[PDB]
């Protein structure tokens, strides 16, 4: 009913991190965790979940680099980003709903984390 | 305002139907997330298991009247009910038991079921007026236990797992147990004939066998579900050709065979209308949110505050009649929430479903519990046997219809299953509909029959 995102942080473009999603009470094993983010001056979206029963669902601009799992005995789920770039950088939610769908739009989801800080650099080393 | 016993019988049969629903609930949710069962496994399944409870419902009267007496019946099905609880709850630690598990409810129920109403039966003088009022309270009982159930048990298993659920429902039957046993004086004087006979171990024992034997039965039919299918194909094409051969008789038939479609019907309510809610509408109602396995609290909700009221308010055939067109409105409401009234994200609001249930607890209101009380009105044993076997039969086929709506493991996103739920709830409708117009133009000749 309360979900502790944790993992955020600064990287640069390129570069990779992971997200963790884990619930108090209930056991997430049942819910469809799905992962928003929230840009600056822009809405919530959908960016990647996993639905009670492992199937996935995906944003198109974040297929081939991030890649939503679930370990059911720690009762968590994850968000690995690879290949971060600028544009990634964003408040991300966890949010979860009961069962097998995960709905695009915020208001499919009842149960929401409080947001971590994703910044992705354009930092480059120097030539 | 009524005799002192009914209140026993009330809280007794609250408390044995909280267990029953509190399985019934989670049921098809535990074979999906518990057993890996697909949805269509895990409908078909349900449907196996509803059926066995509901063929087997004739055994207990049958036992109670003629073999152990009612309230030593109780006391017995009250036990194996527990003990299958109980053994459901195990079946966590020990997959293997949960078809047997399952079989010991269904046997239990049978032992059960018939005799609280009997014992009630017994409570008042021949023609004693209050009969009617004590009844219909005896429904408001079941359905406030099942109420509870239907609300809790998801909750309880999604906070503290199915063991605990299971042995939340096989304390209930405890506390049921404990209850009767309390309050063995005030039915001292009441029961059945052999209640006053010192008991038969030799009826006893052939009880206890028989009840073992089938509780392994059922367990064979529930994970073979396709020779439960032959079974009761055979079994019913025979008991219809022994029905034939042997006109008051003739309205029984058409109105088991409307039954028949009202238990179809029925049966969705914990399979595809249960999965319909969890996929394709939204999870909060007023401002709470709730667990969407809980809305199928919405059937006893709407018969508890219904029961009263339709009780202050034709005869025979035109309720039935009415209660098939009340059906009907229940799956056209369905589909045409999901074809009209949905989110852009695909999914509805629950106010949609609240009034399917409204719909589909009128029909209930208007048929099952005015059944087999004016078929006895028509009427013996055989046709007491198939009309429980071929209810059987309909919850049957009830899974199978559901398996229609069965969603892939895989899908996750809410405007592929909306199609699928439209497209089955309202063609269910439109049948429904056809069934109900032709019971509406044999009204006045089965009402001229019944004279
Ligand atoms: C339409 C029928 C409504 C059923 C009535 C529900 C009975 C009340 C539940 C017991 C007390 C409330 O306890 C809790 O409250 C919160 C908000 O209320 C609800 O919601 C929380 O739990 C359920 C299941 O655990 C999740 O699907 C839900 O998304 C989560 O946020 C649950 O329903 C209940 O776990
Ligand atoms: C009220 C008298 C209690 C009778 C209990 C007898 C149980 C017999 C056990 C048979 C074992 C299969
Ligand atoms: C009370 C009887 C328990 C039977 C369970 C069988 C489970 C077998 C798993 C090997
Ligand atoms: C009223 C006592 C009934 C005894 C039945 C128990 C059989 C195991
Ligand atoms: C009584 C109807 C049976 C249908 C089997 C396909």
């Amino acid at each position: 009913v309360q979900l502790v995102e944790s993992g955020g942080g600064l990287v640069q473009a390129g570069g990779s991190l992971r997200l963790s999603c884990a619930a108090s009470g209930p056991t997430l094993s049942n819910y469809a965790v799905g992962w928003f983010r929230q840009a600056p001056g822009k809405e919530r979206e959908f960016v990647a979940g996993i639905n009670w029963s492992s199937g996935l669902r995906y944003k198109d601009v974040v297929k081939g680099r991030f890649t939503v799992s679930r370990d059911n005995v720690k009762d968590t789920v994850y968000l690995q980003m690879n290949s971060l770039k600028p544009e990634d950088t964003a408040v991300y939610y966890c949010a979860a709903r009961f069962g097998g769908m995960l709905p695009l739009q915020p208001s499919g989801y009842a149960n929401w984390g409080q947001g971590t800080q994703v910044t992705v650099s354009s930092h480059h080393h120097h030539h | 305002q009524q005799p002192r016993p009914f209140f026993m019988i009330f809280f007794v049969e609250l408390w044995e139907r909280f267990g029953y629903y509190g399985v019934q609930g989670v049921l098809a949710v535990f074979f999906v997330k518990q057993l890996g069962f697909s949805q269509e496994q895990a409908f078909v399944t349900f449907g196996a298991f509803a059926a066995l409870v509901y063929g087997l419902i004739s055994i207990g009267g049958y036992v109670g009247d003629h073999l152990l007496g009612t309230k030593r019946t109780i006391v017995l099905g009250a036990l194996v009910l527990a003990i299958g609880y109980f053994m459901t709850g195990m079946s966590l630690l020990k997959p293997d038991l949960i078809f047997i598990a399952l079989g010991t409810i269904a046997v239990g129920n049978g032992l059960f079921k018939a005799n609280p109403a009997s014992l009630l039966s017994k409570c008042y003088p021949p023609k004693d007026p209050r009969l009617d009022g004590a009844f219909t309270l005896f429904y408001m009982s079941i359905n406030i236990g099942s109420l509870i159930a239907l609300s809790l048990a998801p909750v309880i298993a999604d906070r503290f797992g199915y063991s605990v659920t299971y042995n939340l429902c096989g304390a209930g039957l405890i506390i049921a147990l404990l209850v009767y046993i309390a309050c063995r004086g005030m039915v001292k004087d009441i029961g059945s004939e052999p209640d006053f006979r010192p008991m038969s171990f030799s009826k006893l024992l052939y009880v206890l066998l028989g009840s073992v034997v089938m509780i392994f039965v059922c367990a064979w039919l529930m994970h073979n579900v396709e020779v439960a299918n032959l079974v009761l194909i055979v079994l019913s094409i025979v008991v219809t050709i022994i029905f034939f051969r042997q006109n008051k008789m003739f309205v029984a038939f058409v109105l088991m065979l409307e039954a028949v479609v009202f238990y179809i019907l029925y049966a969705q309510m914990p399979t595809s209308l249960n999965f319909f809610a969890i996929n394709n509408v939204h999870h909060e109602i007023l401002g709470f949110s709730i667990n969407p396995v809980s809305f199928q609290a919405l059937n006893p909700f709407w018969v508890v505050l219904a029961s009263p009221i339709l009780a202050g308010i034709l005869s025979m055939p035109m309720k039935f009649t009415l209660g098939m067109f009340m059906c009907s409105l229940g799956f056209l409401t369905a589909a045409a929430a999901g074809m009209w009234f949905a989110d852009a994200q695909g999914l509805t609001s629950p106010w949609f479903i609240v009034l399917v249930y409204l719909f589909q607890s009128l029909g209930e209101l208007f048929i099952s519990a005015l059944g087999l009380a004016m078929i006895a009105a028509l009427v013996m044993g055989f046709i007491l046997g198939m009309w429980f076997l071929t209810q059987a039969a309909a919850f049957l086929l009830g899974g199978y219809v559901a398996t229609f709506t069965a969603v892939p493991d895989n899908i996750t996103d809410p405007l592929e299953t909306l199609p699928v739920y439209t497209n089955v709830f309202g063609k269910i409708g439109l049948v429904t509909l056809g069934v109900a117009v032709v019971m509406l133009l044999m009204v006045p000749w089965l009402k001229r029959m019944i004279a």
